[PDB]
RNA sequence: CUUUAAUGUUUGAUGUUCUAACGUUGACCCGUAAUCCGGGUUGCGGACAGUGUCUGGUGGGUAGUUUGACUGGGGCGGUCU
RNA sequence: AAUUCCUUGUCGGGUAAGUUCCGACCUGCACGAAUGGCGUAAUGAUGGCCAGGCUGUCUCCACCCGAGACUCAGUGAAAUU
RNA sequence: GCUCGCCGGAAGACCAAGGGUUCCUGUCCAACGUUAAUCGGGGCAGGGUGAGUCGACCCCUAAGGCGAGGCCGAAAGGCGUAGUCGAUGGGAAACAGGUUAAUAUUCCUGUACUUGGUGUUACUGCGAAGGGGGGACGGAGAAGGCUAUGUUGGCCGGGCGACGGUUGUCCCGGUUUAAGCGUGUAGGCUGGUUUUCCAGGCAAAUCCGGAAAAUCAAGGCUGAGGCGUGAUGACGAGGCACUACGGUGCUGAAGCAACAAAUGCCCUGCUUCCAGGAAAAGCCUCUAAGCAUCAGGUAACAUCAAAUCGUACCCCAAACCGACACAGGUGGUCAGGUAGAGAAUACCAAGGCGCUUGAGAGAACUCGGGUGAAGGAACUAGGCAAAAUGGUGCCGUAACUUCGGGAGAAGGCACGCUGAUAUGUAGGUGAGGUCCCUCGCGGAUGGAGCUGAAAUCAGUCGAAGAUACCAGCUGGCUGCAACUGUUUAUUAAAAACACAGCACUGUGCAAACACGAAAGUGGACGUAUACGGUGUGACGCCUGCCCGGUGCCGGAAGGUUAAUU
RNA sequence: AGGACCGAACCGACUAAUGUUGAAAAAUUAGCGGAUGACUUGUGGCUGGGGGUGAAAGGCCAAUCAAACCGGGAGAUAGCU
RNA sequence: CUUACCACUUUGUGAUUCAUGACUGGGGUGAAGUCGUAACAAGGUAACCGUAGGGGAACCUGCGGUUGGAUCA
């Protein structure tokens, strides 16, 4: 029946995007992280 | 009055409501309102602190007004106004002075009647009073904590307490509670019993009411399991364990009252 | 000087009243076109309350574990030198 | 009896015949009064028993209309080993 | 292209969300479509979304979040004041035709509108982050009025009919047309106004609140639709010229009336009820500091400005969530004809489709269904499943009962069509003409025309007339749980949980308790007729005896007992 | 008026069949329950793991739950295979 | 031929009576068996009425009332 995955690009952002993983010392600390680890995209491009 | 209900319904059968035809029926004086938002129970931490809580109504905060000084300034009792907030029955009221505030309505809630509030003001139900002045044994109402706290006792329907002394500059009155508790004696009280009292009749009948009333239907303990209440029992029933709140503590004895910097007023224990 | 008494006297006991630490989720002022906060005034309470260190009690609310083996399957019973 | 082991207890009822059911008895292995006792109108996709109607549920299957199965053309799996 | 079948409160149309070129044209068919494939949402090229008025920005806030200083905490950080963000809600404005392969309240035509700056003219007190008013708000129900729009006649255009009949007294098609502008009406709310005084609205106020006198009553706000203008315009069946054969120019008849409706609008209404039903800004008004022929403010008009992004397409799906071109999930809007209570259903309109393997054969067996002699639950764990029952009105209806129910109990009768009553009745609707008037979206009286039940008689065809779809099986005894509800998403819906009622017990407010090392906070902007916890679980009748053990409440004299000295 | 009655949409899942390498990692068909309410739903916010939430079943917390997932401790330990 | 009324007769469901039944309520009779002794005298606690609870059984206790209570109370 319904699947577990109802999109929103709203929420999809300000639950994973830049500014929120970017307004938190760990969220911030993931970037970082990632940015480490050399990922192409951040967090949820857009 | 209270009046049954026609059993219409396998619900509307013990539905015994209570009713004041002499109730305003139209919208509050807005000046004197301001949301009232639902807590749900909730906490700081979005977390909830106490159960039973939640959906209810909308309702509206009033404003009514425990503090009342305006002494010296007559005012006649423009309306009788339910109130959501309370059980009680806010009156608005309307100085002389063109200010209209509101009050609980007490016992003689004659609508049209007229009071004051001054220091001086004269021994009536529905005037506010610094018991160092007025009489004793008297009916008394909103009482006052402290000097000019804002009266926190006998807000509620029904309530009322009596004066028994006036010792020095501390006199003692007697709670509803049936406790015997000293005051600072130069405070407050308006007067005359708390109107209404006839709310202790009510009864609801469906869950409807108590449900869209606030307040949230209650899990039994030895009914759940063990990891969420200490009567975890399960399995046919049982018990044996003691009766405790859902954090090991019997709830039939031990006070929890443990204030000590009151025990000074406080007098004969509640009983 | 020993046994026992009065005012001095210092020290432990309870018990009073005071204020000046301390509290005040009473009222007012100022920071201010702020019910947060801070300073001030006053009222109330007052060495109590609370807190810190030590300390007796209580404490499945929580936590780490223990809870044997031979057994004509294990258990029960019995046994274990 | 959602409690009765001996149990299909015994007796009455319904049956052509009833280890279930209904009404009783009391000998309650081992009900019992807010981890409520006994009744209760109305209520229930609740448990058990009965009757009428109804019928392919059955006696005892037959026929029939379609979807596959079968034959041809095309594409073309799997578990196992 | 012609037939045939399917959907049509959708399987049509439009928008959100999500998607992100899937849109159109051209081309090519390896891989991708469960096969082929000349075809496509496949490949490759181009082409493709035009706004002052639709939306987002922006203004305003809700929940909630962030937060100077600040209050706390080993650190990181928690919380929260001013404030600042944040819609799903409140703020101003554009319609009607036409056009493209693909755009459209954007482009074009016609007709309007909102607000700010600047200027002219008349008039006048202007001025806030400040006061007031307003914005601004619930449930259910009961009409009436109106539009949508339908049916029917009139009108206009076409047609005399592959087979018996069809000049009208018949058939087919059309009959549309907005914003804005004026009128302000069916109705809805409310009495105005001048003056005086004031412990209120933190200061002020002429405003709002209070108290006074006089004066007139026919005062003022709100309001669907209708009616004219819009619009001698457009559109419009229908034609003739060209064609690409899909399309292109030109031309262009009538275009009314009656009745019937809404779940839309009047209606943020009206009636009533208890569970008592956002905030903020825009808006109008009132003054502060201040300005003091100034500046400003109001109205008319001239003009300039209205920035920037989003507009393609799918949108109940082959573009979104499900690995798929997957029988599943997905919010909102529209609402045709006959029948019908009706958004069920049946057949059809507009519109969209035939679900991407076909062709044959006509075995057992599986699947879905139709029909069955006689029997009728013998089946079987159990009537599981099937079969049956079903509509409207009227007659009639038990024990029991909390007097409401039980109850559609049960069980029955009549139902089609045709003539009559009655040339279409009852009823609904409401045109002349006449009267009077403030004087017309006036009132009265008049009842044409339009539409139109059911009933009761008599007749009549079939085996049968609630003929289809659709649409209860009923009754008796007994356990359990009062009851509606909830629950093990994905084997359990129950006798389980929940409940309304009940009893014990804690809590005097900085409440008890819960979250939190803390600050702070829920409890509650409550206050013992309140809140918390525990057990019982409507209601009726009741709820006996035991305090030895355990726990709990009270006492403290004595015995024993810590740190400390 | 009513957690009133019948019944769509809507919400929910009582029974049976079919599917059980499905059309599908819970559905389709025929019946079925509530349907003005403790209703139902769009949109956005807050509760975080020994923690939340829970009309309580150990249910749910992204197809995971008697302690989610991701990374690290970490080549845990494994008298056993 | 058909219609109307209508007897027989059929079906459903209520009311009444008689009869009858596992079992059980007490009621009446004789043996007068067991447990007591309640009431009749002041009946050895004056009795009775109503009423409520309790109990092997008469009956006891609470509440009001009656005198149809003996002693001079
Ligand atoms: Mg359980
Ligand atoms: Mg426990
Ligand atoms: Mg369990
Ligand atoms: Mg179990
Ligand atoms: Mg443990
Ligand atoms: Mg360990
Ligand atoms: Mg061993
Ligand atoms: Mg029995
Ligand atoms: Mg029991
Ligand atoms: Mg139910
Ligand atoms: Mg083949
Ligand atoms: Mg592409
Ligand atoms: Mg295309
Ligand atoms: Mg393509
Ligand atoms: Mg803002
Ligand atoms: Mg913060
Ligand atoms: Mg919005
Ligand atoms: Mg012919
Ligand atoms: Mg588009
Ligand atoms: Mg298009
Ligand atoms: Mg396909
Ligand atoms: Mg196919
Ligand atoms: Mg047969
Ligand atoms: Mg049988
Ligand atoms: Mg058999
Ligand atoms: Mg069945
Ligand atoms: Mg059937
Ligand atoms: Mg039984
Ligand atoms: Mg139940
Ligand atoms: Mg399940
Ligand atoms: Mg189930
Ligand atoms: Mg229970
Ligand atoms: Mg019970
Ligand atoms: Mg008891
Ligand atoms: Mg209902
Ligand atoms: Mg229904
Ligand atoms: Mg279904
Ligand atoms: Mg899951
Ligand atoms: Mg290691
Ligand atoms: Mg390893
Ligand atoms: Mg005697
Ligand atoms: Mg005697
Ligand atoms: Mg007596």
């Amino acid at each position: 029946m319904k699947r577990t995955f109802q999109p929103s690009v709203l929420k999809r952002n300000r639950s994973h995007g830049f500014r929120a993983r970017m307004a938190t010392k760990n969220g911030r600390q993931v970037l970082a992280r990632r940015r480490a680890k050399g990922r192409a995209r951040l967090t949820v491009s857009k | 009055a209270v009046v049954k209900c026609k059993p219409t319904s396998p619900g509307r059968r013990h539905v015994v409501k209570v009713v004041n035809p002499e109730l305003h029926k139209g919208k509050p004086f807005a000046p004197l309102l301001e949301k009232n938002s639902k807590s749900g129970g909730r906490n700081n931490n979005g977390r909830i602190t106490t159960r039973h809580i939640g959906g209810g109504h909308k309702q509206a905060y009033r404003i009514v007004d425990f503090k009342r000084n305006k002494d010296g300034i007559p005012a006649v009792v423009e309306r009788l106004e339910y109130d959501p907030n309370r059980s009680a029955n806010i009156a608005l009221v309307l100085y002389k002075d063109g200010e209209r505030r509101y009050i609980l309505a007490p016992k003689g809630l004659k609508a049209g009647d007229q009071i004051q509030s001054g220091v001086d003001a004269a021994i009536k139900p529905g005037n506010t009073l610094p018991m160092r002045n007025i009489p004793v044994g008297s009916t008394v109402h909103n009482v006052e904590m402290k000097p000019g706290k804002g009266g926190q006792l006998a807000r509620s329907a029904g309530t009322y307490v009596q004066i028994v002394a006036r010792d020095g500059a501390y006199v003692t009155l007697r709670l509803r509670s049936g406790e015997m508790r000293k005051v600072e004696a130069d405070c407050r009280a308006t007067l005359g019993e708390v109107g209404n009292a006839e709310h202790m009749l009510r009864v609801l009948g469906k869950a409807g009411a108590a449900r869209w009333r606030g307040v949230r239907p209650t899990v039994r303990g030895t009914a759940m399991n063990p990891v969420d209440h200490p009567h975890g029992g399960g399995e046919g029933r049982n018990f044996g364990k003691h009766p405790v709140t859902p954090w090991g503590v019997q709830t039939k004895g031990k006070k929890t009252r443990s204030n000590k910097r009151t025990d000074k007023f406080i007098v004969r224990r509640r009983s």
